[PDB]
């Protein structure tokens, strides 16, 4: 009949935080070119949250900082899912700040591909990040629950 | 508020315009079709509605239909005709998504007519997942577990 | 809207056992209908079979419970091997039923429930076929059953 | 207490039985296996255990391990191999059911092990229904929207 500080306290973090998961590409070889996407859902938009990795994993501070984040409205989820189901080949995401495609990569079954071209007052930042075999079907159990959700099959 | 997913069609020329609503209160699907009514919206300060209610299309189909359709969806059977004194439907998987056609008639007025809709591409991908979710909840383990 | 009607029946949906219905009513022969009501209750999935009492044209209740076979948690992951093709055949033999759940080689995605029952000694044999929508149904009511029998909903 | 499952596989020789259980802490998936300690129990009365917990191997895998062992069990890929200080783990999918085996090490023990378990028939079906609603309920949807 144990007493969990911690255990209490995460169960409340990870409740009252958006539902989300990780896509972690990390690289200490060389710091710049690894990455962190989160995936989350809030408000009825998924958002993507992309992150440089800040310092090697070996040290202090937060080992990543948010670059960009894109807001996807809630029509954009079918889309997705139907690329990462085979029915399409191609989602095009077009706004004034985000130009970005997601479809499946060549060099393997079920792996997918986002690639997006970012813009804020003019800035430009392009960033890609690659989705394997496990990471993709995170996507789509992901992209499928909060389609649920969002439908009201909770109430 | 029942689960549901709405296809908003509007047209230049109204005649074919339309918004069909798939819906499921528990075990039962309602599935809904509203002509448009009038021209394209254009003015925001028009609270006018866009489609019209009088002249829907509304069809109630069985536990055991919804089951079929999901059916066809897993392409477990190629197709499910449903037929009752309100409607006479096929369901069926079609290239580019699913067919759903036959002979219904309009809210008060009894006449049958000809009538078909088509969800496509990204729009059969989200029927087939408002239709696995419906078959899933229809049962009722989450509210009795809550 | 005030919904009495409709309040009270969402009511009584969540509070009852979670269930579906095999519905196979003949009125044109009385003695060939029947209702399998499958449910869950207690951590047991509930077979209730019922022979059909009237014709659906009259008044009063349309069915009859004959015999109810309770079975245990551990028969879920057998009942869907069998749905799911891995397995042949599921057996079910207790004091008071033996019962067989195979798939039903007419038709693909079909299967047949056979048992009989006794009680302490008369006897009853009774099948339930289970159409490819039936069958659909009964594997996501047995998915529903073992997700929240173990415990992803708490 | 967090969702799981267990197989007891009490044997008449103590030496061959085992009870495994798998369960999962959010994003989490803990697989632990404790060995039989003695004889199948015969007397109600004898509370000893029927497994030694101070022998148990436990091990914790990674969110993206679940998503790939869904995906060994949805056939997008052969084997997993899990590799990390504590083990060295493959999880692949045979013609009965799935077989997690490699090196690790027991409670209070850093001397490595071969070990090997798997999960056959009915218990294939169970390990494929847990994981996939492991990994569906990982994101933490439910508990959010509650």
């Amino acid at each position: 009949k144990w007493r969990r500080p911690s255990l209490a306290q995460q169960r409340a973090r990870r409740a009252q935080l958006p539902p989300a998961f990780d896509v972690v590409h990390w690289n200490d070889e060389d710091i710049s070119r690894g990455h962190l996407l989160r995936v989350l859902h809030r408000d009825t938009f998924v958002v993507l949250d992309y992150h440089r990795q800040a310092r090697m994993l070996t040290e202090e501070g937060n080992k990543a900082e948010r670059v960009v984040s894109v807001m996807l409205p809630a029509v954009y989820t079918a889309r997705f899912l139907a690329v990462l189901e085979g029915r399409s080949e191609k989602v095009e995401v077009h706004s004034r700040y985000t130009n970005a495609t997601f479809t499946p990569n060549p060099a393997a079954p079920y792996t997918f591909t986002l690639k997006c071209t970012s813009t804020r007052p003019d800035e430009t930042f392009e960033w890609t990040v690659e989705f394997d075999v496990a990471e993709s079907l995170m996507l789509q159990r992901f992209l499928t629950q909060a389609l649920h959700y969002n439908t009201g099959f909770a109430r | 508020s029942l689960p549901k997913f709405e296809i908003h069609d509007v047209r230049d020329d109204p005649a074919e315009g339309t918004m069909t609503r798939v819906a499921v209160d528990g075990k039962l699907l309602l599935i809904s079709q509203y002509p448009q009514l009038g021209p394209r919206k254009v003015d925001p300060n028009d609270l006018s509605p866009q489609f019209d209610a009088d002249r829907r299309i509304s069809v109630r189909l069985r536990h055991v239909d919804l089951a079929y359709l999901v059916g066809v969806c897993k392409e477990r059977v190629p197709r499910h005709r449903m037929e009752t004194k309100a409607y006479t439907l096929d369901f069926e998987k079609s290239a580019q998504g699913y067919h759903l056609h036959g002979k219904v008639h309009r809210v008060a007025s009894q006449r049958m007519e000809d009538w078909s809709v088509k969800f496509d591409n990204h729009f059969a991908v989200t029927l087939e997942h408002f239709l696995e979710s419906a078959l899933d909840e229809s049962f009722g383990f989450r509210q009795h577990y809550a």
